[PDB]
């Protein structure tokens, strides 16, 4: 699900690449815990159960760009109403070809860009993209893409 | 037996709702979207619901139980899954849901499903995460996020470059096909070229959308890089050691101190490479001042008992005890750095109780406290003691705030100028005061609204009144609405909008005659009994049940307001009046009745009322025509005080009387035969008649309390106020458009109520510590993006040119002001057009209303708006035609020749030329020729309706250079609501927001370079945008979101309740509390950027 | 004094069946309770009330003066 | 008679810290423990102030975001 | 009658305001009250509405012993 290609052989890049996307995924459901504890709909469940629940909730909204270097990249889609309206189809592996343009372009702007971060801004109906830190922190960079030309 | 003793004993269990306080608690800003849904017979919302009421969170069931029909619960649960459907989305971010507080416009207005719960939860989060730095930086940045994403814009593409873009998708997205049916084995080339159907577009960043960015470190301890970005000490010092091979092996210290603030560098990696090898020593040796943080946390109880640190603070503090008696802490610290000779002062002295020079063992306690690893490191410190852009900066009192028009030296100049940009009162208490000293001590009586004091001004009691008012005279608007909800579906208003009218005026009869009956019979202790008409009974209950009657006439006898307590009260209470339009309407259909016939009609009143003091037969005759002469005046909106200071405004006589009991029903006979009796001439309808009486006694109120119960004093303290100032003449007429302003009285221009903005006047500091003026500067900055905009879309179309080129001809430009600002229609001898076409026509007149109503959502949001537009439109066509009629009358031939399609001919012409000539004033024309050029001027306002409905210039129009940028207007406008909904397609509240500015923003723009070109200065989109700001400052543009979300009785509401919300929060920072409460309650003016966006980006995109 | 307060309680309600054990004033010291380890900690008191006093019944005259020496009490 | 009634405000302020401040901590940090009632002061004072200018002129009272200050004043 | 928020400034620039020095805690404004009215109270029912009297009975009072001073105290 990280999306590592070698599984034999590994360089410390792979290394790197991987213990970066373990603390995105940590990040991502410690987000997805904080919005479900608000609403007051947490399931009766503790531990392991809760962990599992947890992930496969993270899991469905993966995807993994192909293009722009070796092991590509990794996104986590936001949550939207409904998918047909703003990303025009239902299905990720149309997704991941399409965000390939996107992603190729965001990254030769911002080289020393580690991960890319997804947001959707439903008022102005737009697309935005942003370099994230450790920690949780939020980098300077910064890009929006409307949702027409997308679909 | 014995369990009733213990229950006997116990105390009551608390109700239901005294709990839940801050997430249950203002019905009317909620329903506003069902309001014309009739009620249902014997409806319980509990009892529908049955089991269902098991999935809701304690707020969304009390959003759900105001349903009265079937219809209308449908609806609300509808809607309350959108709602969760929007905020599901945000929760992705934590930060997001921050600033959703201040950016939902459905929220922090009304019609959201609860405002209290978000609120009391942002603030719960903010304080959460905080444990950038403290709670209010939290709410200061997450708006700060969430806004500087630069939008992306469209562009037209050459189709191919957009299919070889296309093609290499589905392959780079086929490889993972598995190929099990056609195998390889089986395949070959097409003999025909295929080719994909995708659509030519682009996308391409804007270029100037601005760089906005808040400051938070101001108010803290910083230290300044090369006097942008933005990190910690911690984080920074780390980077200096590892790019640090250049340095003394110092690098040890620096890597001691990175495992022990905010800093800003005027790309981390590469900022501290361009720095050479001694200014980044000084970065390390300003960052050892790590102590401030750690003798802070043992002046507090942060470090209670803990060894090391403790102990070295209290043996710091000893030896800055010593130095005084034998030669706070902070002061000495930094003395200790920032000097040589005193460093050379300690060394020649040991100390009294261990060997080693006083300067020594007070290093010895540095090197604690800084790395904080007990007591070998001593010569690092000792030889970094030995002119660099690197500092470190103690607290300031003024920001750094992005905007030109802002910035002052020093915090009186800039708290004076932030609070003028905000509010429209400020600027006129600040004018008044200049009129000397008698007017200084009365400006705090009319305008102001202290902070810290009872003794209030007139303004703020009238304002707290009139709320009181209208929370009951929506009930009864909500029934005449329901009224008529059957038997005129949304479908049929748009097809017959002419006869729609009449349906209101007949049940405005009918109420009105039932509560004249049920008055006479209560006050004289007989029966009431109801009417056969199944509306009317309902109408009139909801009018007892409204109360409202009861509250006036309990209120206006409180403070003993002069001859109030000769009325007389009774549920069924309703005022009474005459009515000019009724009288000029009348005698225009009939010309055998003149003047000379009202005036004997009025005369025998007059006689027979006053028998008994032997009234003569001259003053009859003079009454009777100066019930004539001050009639016309009320159909003309010219009146205004010191006409009505004898008694209260609604008596007909007395204001008869003191300009120096009718039978309503006996018939007097004119020359030609015809009867005729002064009932015609009544006033009839109820809302008009509500608004009307409800307005002027909440001014009259609200004036006692500030100390004028009787005007006779009001007016004396006002004449010799003026007699101070250098010029009298100014004073006088500023004081008088004040009062008239307050009384509710019409003073010619177009400007917004007076009650509609505050004028807050406090403390300086308080208010610039807390952070209000870094998020008035950024919604300050995005006017220069929509404004930009604009002029860009005047310069792109054809018909913008020539409209933005006729605006700075001296020749034409003053007049299309005066077109744009309607200050020949509202007042005058012209408002009888702008009366016939205000109130004798419909939505569906517009003609654009039949174009959209399928686009747009076919609902409340639809029609709710389209009045907004009617009463905009109105004002222009009727200002048009009253340039015309003058330009005709000055000598322009051209104009002669079509004004006289509709009737004109020399002999009324001579005579107007031969009037105006004697007078120019003429604040109304005489009787002679009254009433032809009326009727001459009405007939072309009706024309022009029809042949312009397209948005096209008539045939006969074209004479008109400053038509030909009017006529055209409404296609202009069509242009860039189609290219909004081709963005979003649903048309919800960021879309009506969008929309009101689409169409009210380019008449600013005009009216401002209008004003500009005329002054002599270049004009440029900055010149602009800031003149702009000095008509509609960000306070009122607020206004027009308000005026297109809500409509009549409804927008008072809204309107005044969020100015409160404002005061009664900036009362509460002044006083020396900012809790993070007050800072979301305090900007209500914020809630528009999003809707901005939307619009301001939408006019760069292509068709 | 220093126990939050609890949302609905109700200390009739909570005794229940429990309420056939008491000499109708140690009912009165027990309906004051707010919250549940009020209760609790009231129940425990009660105890040691008796427990004090049976002891003290041995001589009747005891009890004569415990009413003016008992600080509890007075 | 006064006593009578302020008793059952102090009972109130003391309810309001007893989270937060376990008899335990109360022990080791003695100087902070101090300020956590001045906050809870100013802010309870402040808050009684625009009731009362509210009442006195009319208008309709309102209550605050904060958990505590409600209990407080109610 | 105070303004309470009306800035002044001092000699070396520092604003300041009378709102920086008023009383802020509740109970010691509560006590504080309840004990010198009970006291006003309870003077009045003894026949002593108004203090003005109240110090010219005990000034005469004083004027009759050996040692007025000590009285007086």
């Amino acid at each position: 699900m990280l999306g590592i290609q070698s599984w034999v052989f590994t360089s410390d890049a792979d290394e790197k690449a991987a213990q970066a996307r373990v603390s995105q995924v940590n990040s991502a459901m410690n987000n997805e815990y904080v919005y479900n504890q608000q609403r007051g709909s947490l399931p009766a469940l503790v531990g392991d159960d809760l962990k599992s629940w947890l992930m496969g909730k993270v899991a469905s909204r993966t995807v993994r760009v192909k293009d722009g270097t070796d092991n590509g990249a990794l996104l986590v889609l936001p949550e939207v109403g409904d998918k047909q309206k703003v990303f025009g189809s239902t299905d990720n592996g149309i997704i991941e070809s399409a965000l390939t343009e996107s992603v190729t372009n965001f990254k030769k702007q911002y080289p020393q860009a580690t991960t890319v971060q997804m947001d959707y801004d439903p008022l102005t109906q737009e697309l935005i993209f942003q370099g994230v830190n450790a920690e949780n922190q939020l980098g300077t960079t910064r890009a929006s893409i409307p949702a027409a030309d997308f679909r | 037996n014995p369990s009733a003793l213990v229950q006997a004993m116990q105390k009551p269990v608390a109700s239901v709702t005294d709990s839940f306080k801050a997430t249950l608690s203002a019905k009317a800003l909620r329903g506003v979207e069902y309001a014309s849904i009739p009620t249902e017979a014997g409806f319980e919302p509990s009892k529908a619901l049955g089991d269902s009421v098991s999935q809701y969170t304690a707020d969304e069931l009390e959003f759900l139980s105001d349903a009265r029909s079937s219809a209308e619960l449908a609806q609300r649960r509808s809607q309350v899954q959108d709602t969760r459907n929007n905020y599901d989305a945000m929760g992705q971010n934590m930060l997001t849901t921050v600033a959703a507080s201040m950016l939902d416009v459905d929220m922090v207005i009304g019609g959201g499903v609860g405002a209290l719960s978000k609120v009391s939860r942002a603030t719960r989060l903010a304080v959460g995460l905080s444990a950038t730095i403290t709670p209010l930086d939290v709410v200061g940045t997450s708006v700060g996020i969430a806004m500087s994403a630069i939008p992306g814009i469209r562009k037209v593409a050459k189709a191919e470059q957009v299919q070889q873009g296309a093609v290499r998708g589905g392959v780079n997205a086929a490889e993972d096909a598995a190929g099990t049916v056609v195998p390889p084995k089986d395949v070959t080339v097409p003999p025909v070229r295929e080719v994909p159907e995708v659509q030519p577009i682009k996308t391409v960043a804007d270029e100037d959308y601005p760089k906005i960015d808040i400051d938070t470190y101001s108010n803290k301890e910083h230290i300044e890089v090369g006097r942008s970005l933005k990190t910690t000490v911690q984080n920074a010092v780390l980077a200096v050691t590892a790019l640090g091979d250049d340095l003394p092996e110092v690098r040890a210290l620096g890597r001691a101190l990175g495992a022990s603030r905010a800093e800003i560098f005027n790309t981390l990696s590469d900022h501290v490479r361009g720095m050479s090898t001694y200014e980044k020593t000084i970065l390390l040796h300003e960052a050892a001042h790590a102590k401030t943080g750690r003798s802070i946390r043992a002046v507090e109880s942060g470090a209670v008992s803990d060894g090391v640190v403790y102990e070295a603070v209290q043996r710091i503090k000893e030896i800055q005890w010593y130095v005084k008696a034998n030669v706070d802490t902070h002061e000495f610290i930094s003395q200790l750095f920032n000097s040589e000779h005193f460093r050379d002062a300690l060394r020649s002295v040991k100390m009294p109780g261990s060997d080693g020079t006083l300067l020594s063992n007070l290093m010895k306690r540095v090197v604690t406290l800084f790395t904080g690893k007990a007591p070998n490191a001593f010569d690092a410190t000792l030889q970094a003691f030995d002119p660099a852009d690197v500092f470190l900066n103690a607290p300031k009192a003024t920001p750094d705030l992005q905007s030109k028009v802002l910035q002052a030296p020093n915090v009186i100049e800039m708290n004076n100028k932030v609070m003028g940009a905000l509010n429209r009162n400020f600027s006129l208490y600040e004018r008044l005061k200049s009129f000397g000293y008698k007017a200084s001590t009365l400006a705090d009586q009319l305008v102001v609204d202290a902070t810290g004091t009872e003794a209030n001004s007139a303004a703020h009691h009238a304002r707290a009144a009139h709320l009181a008012s209208n929370v009951s005279i929506v009930q009864v608007d909500d029934a005449f609405r329901q009224a008529l909800s059957a038997d005129w579906p949304l479908v049929q208003r748009l097809r017959h909008p002419v006869l729609y009218r009449e349906a209101q005026r007949d049940l405005s009869q009918k109420v009105y005659q039932q509560l004249a009956e049920n008055h006479d019979r209560f006050l004289k202790g007989q029966s009431i009994q109801p009417s056969n008409d199944p509306r009317v009974n309902s109408m009139v209950d909801a009018f007892v049940n409204s109360n409202w009657a009861k509250d006036e006439l309990a209120r206006v006898k409180g403070a003993g307001i002069n001859g109030a307590d000769a009325v007389r009260e009774s549920p069924y209470y309703l005022p009474r009046q005459h009515s000019g339009n009724k009288l000029n309407d009348f005698m225009r259909n009939n010309r055998q009745v003149t003047k000379d016939d009202i005036v004997g009609m009025y005369t025998e009143q007059f006689s027979r009322m006053f028998q008994q003091n032997g009234i003569t037969p001259e003053t009859a005759r003079k009454l009777g025509a100066k019930m004539f002469d001050n009639m016309q005046d009320q159909a003309a909106h010219v009146q205004g005080y010191r006409q009505s200071i004898a008694g209260m405004s609604y008596d007909d006589i007395e204001n008869t009387l003191e300009a120096l009991e009718f039978d309503m029903t006996a018939q007097y006979t004119t020359k030609s035969g015809d009867m005729i009796s002064p009932s015609m001439f009544v006033n009839n309808d109820v809302m008009g008649l509500m608004e009307g009486y409800s307005r002027r006694m909440s001014g009259r109120v609200g004036l006692a309390k500030a100390g004028f119960p009787d005007l006779r004093d009001a007016v004396k303290a006002i004449d010799e106020a003026a007699a101070e100032a250098q010029d009298p003449a100014a004073a006088l007429h500023a004081f008088d458009n004040t009062m008239n302003q307050i009384l509710g009285y019409p003073t010619g221009e177009d400007v917004p109520d007076i009650l509609r903005s505050a004028s807050i006047i406090g403390g300086a500091l308080n208010l610039a510590n807390s952070g209000i003026y870094q998020l008035a500067d950024m919604s300050l900055m995005l006017q220069q993006f929509g404004i930009t905009k604009t002029l860009k879309a005047f310069g792109s179309t054809a018909f913008g040119r020539n409209a933005m080129d006729v605006a700075k001809s001296a020749e034409f430009g003053s007049r299309l002001q005066d077109v744009i600002e309607a200050r020949h229609v509202l007042s005058g001898k012209y408002r009888s057009v702008l009366t016939h076409l205000e109130d004798n026509r419909d939505i569906g007149s517009l003609g654009v209303a039949h174009r959209y109503v399928q686009q747009m959502g076919q609902g409340t949001r639809f029609v709710n708006g389209m009045e907004f537009i009617r009463r905009g439109q109105a004002k222009l066509v009727s200002g048009l035609i009253a340039d015309t009629v003058d330009d005709a009358i000055a000598g322009n031939a051209s104009a002669v020749t079509a004004m006289e399609r509709f009737g004109l001919n020399q002999q009324l012409l001579d005579e107007l030329r031969k009037a105006t000539a004697a007078n120019p004033d003429m604040r109304k024309w005489p009787d002679s020729v009254r009433m032809d050029i009326e009727a001459v001027t009405h007939n072309m306002a009706d024309s022009i309706v029809l042949e312009n409905r397209l948005g096209e210039i008539p045939a006969w129009m074209q004479f008109s250079s400053v038509g030909k940028v009017i006529l055209p207007y409404m296609t202009f406008v069509a242009g860039a609501w189609n290219k909004i909904l081709r963005r979003t397609a649903k048309l919800d509240g960021a879309t009506g927001v969008a929309i009101a500015l689409a169409y009210q923003m380019p008449l600013v723009t005009l009216s401002s370079a209008t004003s500009i070109a005329i002054s002599g200065k270049p004009v440029t989109p900055e010149s602009v945008a800031q003149r702009a700001l000095v008509q509609v400052p960000m306070m009122s543009w607020a206004g027009f979101a308000v005026d297109f979300w809500a409509n009549g009785a409804s927008n008072n509401l809204a309107a005044l309740a969020l100015v409160d919300r404002m005061h009664a929060a900036m009362s509460s920072i002044a006083s020396g509390e900012t809790n993070p409460e007050s800072l979301i309650k305090a900007v209500p003016f914020l809630s528009i950027l999003p809707g901005m966006r939307l619009m301001g980006a939408s006019l760069a995109d292509d068709d």
